[PDB]
């Protein structure tokens, strides 16, 4: 799709039995094309005894047919056809659609006609193809049980209450995935897999008469048989205030909103195009016009936002979402009410309706001019949209002028009555998401309705105008600092320069920087540091990396640095501070600057703040209930003893000021820094910035901060906790080990070997693993070979695999071929020479050498690491890499 | 292990971080984000 | 829904 191809012709037919089909043909590129199927049936249409049926027989009609007893999947593999990459299939709840890719593109046309004929008229769906397939369905069902699914139907069984839609999942029930029959399937098959109920639609480099006359070969002496008639996509709105607690244990979502549900395919007697334009610049007004309503929020909620979706082929639903502090939900509720109502008072600000007006005119009458072209990807994507909800594709070219002709009647009046109109939606609905244990009593409708009537009387400030927008620019430094020292490693191309405040810069230049300069300030103040306070250092970091110079903002941040082509973060962690930016040679002077003014001027942006408060608080409450929570308390009591440090209480978070954080923030900006530069310039002209900018900044010596290091030991715990029917086996391992480049070379070749023996050790599926990983380094600052082996499975297979890991290790080291090693170390060899001349690389092992040698040694002679690589020294390694005098076993199983 | 995961939308860039073991969405829907390493979406 | 992309 290398040459853009212009707007296709389109041929469109329809069978003697109602099959419908679309012909596109491209110009280009050659031989490409793309087939894909609809069925208009979903979980939407299952009866009660047809639990996740709909998602079954999409699966199944890939099994036995009439013509490939041995599967229809199975004769596109016998003809190099590759799942999820030449065909797949998709289950929602209006429709089932069938794609195909075939390898060889245009040739295998009728061969893919052959092979979508067999599925959707043909299928066998045989009990015994069903009892194969099951083990993949309820793989597919176990893999998406997690908190983000259970949440998503508690979103559903709500917006959507009074429609079919709540209780028809696509993924349908574990008990109906186990023991619905074939018979249900090929019942389902037979009332809805019908050609009046299915439509084809075949791009790219295709003769149109051609591929009709094997749509017609294939489809044709298909049965025309009725499917029923339906009119239940929709939920049964009513004048209402229904009130719905969204909730799962496990979730942080802690926010609170309002919604009202409507016919939004109702145009009102206009032309309906005009109406969906009205939809986009109503939007575009309200999201600009909600956000500047921040300012009016009280210390409860944040984030009000504007959320239009589609709950139904003809209902949408408008809501307002705001976040919200625990245990403020009552305060935050009548704020979004509050603003709910200001927004019936007062029309929307009509220079946002001019400017939003005008910018889609000026892109419509781009595209009334321009030829619309697309590469092939793209024309699909372009035309599925439209063919998936059954209307023909309209060209962008087109489709400007009729944007220009609807935007001619369209004024603010209008916007203002499209708008007023959801808002008099009388179908309603208040949700909340509470975490945790927070005290909560679902509001009853009217407790919500007597708000709604306090607001309506009260009276309210007009909507906030837009604020005019700081554009910042970095301070003079004239200040200046002085190079002290100079020690020269020529060898390594490296200098090390001493700073009059103490700091020092260990300069590398690189012709591979380029262009650029990499910057990695290194110091000694991590968030453990004893002079700080654990939790408000990190938040101080946090928000200081995302709020910049102290007279900035956030945004302006973003901007500022987009605008130079400039990244710089702030990264705490707990023994070590690192600040990592990039710049072109030219900016130099920026990233300087706004490091030095991260040092000495940094922000708190107040919108952030309160952002992050909420993220830490509905966590904090979501944790101290949840089974992570548990997990992470009860791994830590069996690893470290305690808590190195714990986040605080919701109260203390509450009272958490800007001045503490930037205390906080000055501690670690005083510790002094190592500046790794990789820059290609002469020193001539990296010299005075770094007198500038790096050497004027204030320090003062710190400590060296003691590493977080697991205790030694044999410690076991099982717990019966887990909410999904899983286990999770956890173990840990270390050896105290002194570091050098080779020992932590043989150690990650030594994992590799081991990698593949423990899963030989433990690849019988009657075991049910369904993950599991090894991982093992030598880590450099800890000085240790650390190893992690983690399993989840079945519950009750569940403690039989530690026991034969512990087993695989024991027997690893006389295990280790020689041509294991060997290969092993050609791919080493040939993956190190990736390595040369890349710049991470290059910068992290710089790094690496100062923590260790305290010179640049590490960036020579690594040429003669891959000879540290012999059998008899990775089989040494590798009796290293779980030792039983070290070892710590959490299980995790189901709650009984 | 621990990886930074970072979701852009229609409004703002969200921090989450998610362990090797854990679903990215269901690491967000644990930090209290609401939706439907850098993906997009 | 957008109609006409605008950014």
């Amino acid at each position: 799709e290398e040459i853009k191809s212009p707007l296709p012709v389109f041929k469109e037919g329809t069978l003697a039995n109602g099959f419908r089909y679309t012909l596109v043909q491209l110009e280009g590129p050659k031989t490409r094309v793309d087939i894909r199927l609809i069925v208009d049936v979903g979980s939407i249409d299952e009866k009660d005894n047809e639990s996740g049926v709909a998602h079954m027989v999409e699966h199944m009609v890939f099994r036995a047919s009439d013509a490939f007893p041995q599967g229809v999947s199975t004769e596109l593999h016998k003809q190099g056809w590759g799942r999820g990459q030449s065909y797949n299939a998709v289950t929602n709840y209006e429709r089932t659609m069938y794609m195909m890719s075939p390898p060889k593109g245009n040739l295998d046309l009728g061969a893919t006609l052959q092979a979508l004929s067999q599925m959707t008229g043909h299928a066998k769906l045989l009990q015994s193809d069903l009892d194969d397939e099951r083990k993949i369905i309820l793989e597919e069902w176990r893999g998406k049980l997690g908190v983000a699914e259970r949440m998503n139907q508690q979103r559903v069984q709500a917006i959507r209450h009074d429609s079919r839609y709540p209780s028809r999942p696509v993924i349908g029930t574990e008990e109906s995935i186990n023991d619905t029959p074939a018979s249900v399937l090929q019942d389902f098959y037979q009332r809805w897999y019908h050609p009046s109920n299915m439509r084809l639609m075949i791009i790219g480099d295709i003769t149109p008469a051609d591929a009709e006359r094997e749509i017609q070969r294939y489809f044709a002496a298909l049965p025309n048989v009725a499917v029923p008639t339906r009119d239940y996509y929709e939920p049964l709105l009513k004048p209402q205030l229904k009130v719905a607690r969204l909730q799962d244990s496990q979730s942080g979502s802690s926010q609170v909103s309002f919604v009202y549900r409507f016919n939004d395919k109702d145009a009102f007697g206009q032309s309906e195009y005009r109406h969906r334009l009205l939809t986009q610049i109503t939007m575009s007004a309200v999201t600009r016009q909600v956000r500047r309503q921040k300012a009016e929020l009280p210390q409860d909620a944040s984030s009000l936002v504007v959320r239009k979706s589609d709950i139904g082929k003809t209902t949408a639903a408008l809501g307002f979402f705001a976040n919200v502090m625990p245990g403020g939900h009552d305060a935050a509720i009548s704020a979004v009410l509050k603003e709910i109502e200001r927004f019936k008072r007062y029309p929307l600000n009509e220079q946002d309706i001019t400017e939003i007006t005008s910018d889609i005119r000026e892109v419509a009458q781009r595209m009334s001019v321009t030829p619309e072209t697309r590469e092939f990807a793209d024309w699909v994507q372009q035309l599925t949209i439209v063919w998936q909800q059954d209307r023909p594709y309209v060209g962008s070219q087109q489709r400007g002028k009729d944007a220009l002709e609807a935007l001619d009647t369209i004024k603010g009046e209008d916007v203002n009555r499209h708008w007023q109109r959801w808002l008099a939606s009388p179908d309603t609905l208040a949700q909340f998401s509470v975490p945790g244990a927070t005290p909560f009593t679902l509001p009853k409708p009217d407790a919500i309705s007597k708000l709604q009537k306090q607001w309506a009387l009260a009276t309210l400030a007009p909507l906030r105008l837009e604020e005019k927008k700081i554009i910042p620019e970095l301070p003079s430094v004239t200040q200046s600092g002085k190079r002290t020292a100079v020690k020269t490693f020529a060898a390594q191309k490296v200098e090390q320069w001493q700073l009059s405040n103490g700091d020092r810069v260990v300069w590398l230049r690189a012709p591979e920087a380029g262009k650029k300069v990499y910057l990695t300030a290194t110091s000694q103040a991590g968030f453990m540091a004893t002079a700080m306070n654990p939790w408000q250092a990190q938040l101080a970091s946090q928000l200081v990396n995302q709020s910049g110079p102290a007279t900035w903002s956030g945004e302006s941040l973003s901007n500022w640095k987009k605008e130079k082509t400039l990244s710089l973060s702030i990264d705490q962690e707990a023994d070590q501070l690192t600040l990592s930016g990039t710049a072109p040679t030219e900016q130099l002077a920026s990233l300087f600057g706004l490091y030095r003014e991260l040092n000495v001027a940094p922000g708190i942006d107040p919108d952030v703040m309160k952002e992050s408060m909420m993220s830490l608080a509905r966590q904090k409450a979501n944790d101290d209930q949840s089974v992570g929570g548990k997990r992470a308390s009860e791994m830590t009591k069996l690893r470290f003893g305690e808590p190195a440090w714990q986040q605080p209480e919701i109260a203390e978070l509450k009272k958490i000021s800007a001045p503490a954080l930037l205390s906080q923030w000055h501690k670690a900006a005083s510790a002094p820094v190592t500046y790794y530069l990789i820059a290609d310039m002469p020193a001539t002209q990296l010299l005075p910035q770094v007198e500038r900018y790096l050497a004027t900044i204030p320090r003062q010596p710190a400590s060296e901060v003691k590493q977080h290091l697991a205790l030694s030991g044999k410690r076991e715990a099982t717990s019966a906790i887990n909410v999904e029917p899983r286990a999770d086996i956890l173990t840990w391992s270390f050896t105290p080990h002194a570091w050098t480049p080779q020992a932590a070379v043989q150690v990650s070749i030594a994992r590799n070997i081991a990698s593949k023996y423990l899963k030989t050790s433990l690849r019988d599926d009657a075991l049910g693993i369904y993950r599991m990983r090894v991982d093992s380094e030598l880590e450099d600052k800890k000085q240790r070979i650390e190893t992690e082996v983690s399993f989840t499975s079945a519950p009750e297979r569940a403690q039989e695999l530690w026991t034969l890991a512990e087993q695989a290790f024991s027997e690893l080291p006389t295990k280790i071929t020689q041509q294991d090693v060997d290969e092993q170390k050609a791919q080493f060899i040939r993956a190190e020479k990736g390595r040369q001349g890349d710049l991470t690389t290059i910068q992290r092992r710089l790094i690496l050498s100062y923590r260790h040698y305290n010179d640049p040694r590490y960036l020579s002679n690594a040429s003669k690491l891959a000879d540290s690589i012999t059998l008899e020294s990775v089989r040494a390694m590798s009796a290293k890499l779980y030792n039983p005098d070290n070892r710590v076993l959490y299980i995790t199983l189901p709650q009984e | 292990a621990t990886y930074k995961v970072k979701f852009i939308t229609p409004e703002g860039e969200l921090e989450v971080e998610c362990d090797d073991d854990v679903y990215v969405l269901d690491a967000a829907e644990e930090a209290g984000i609401d939706l439907p390493v850098t993906i997009e979406t």
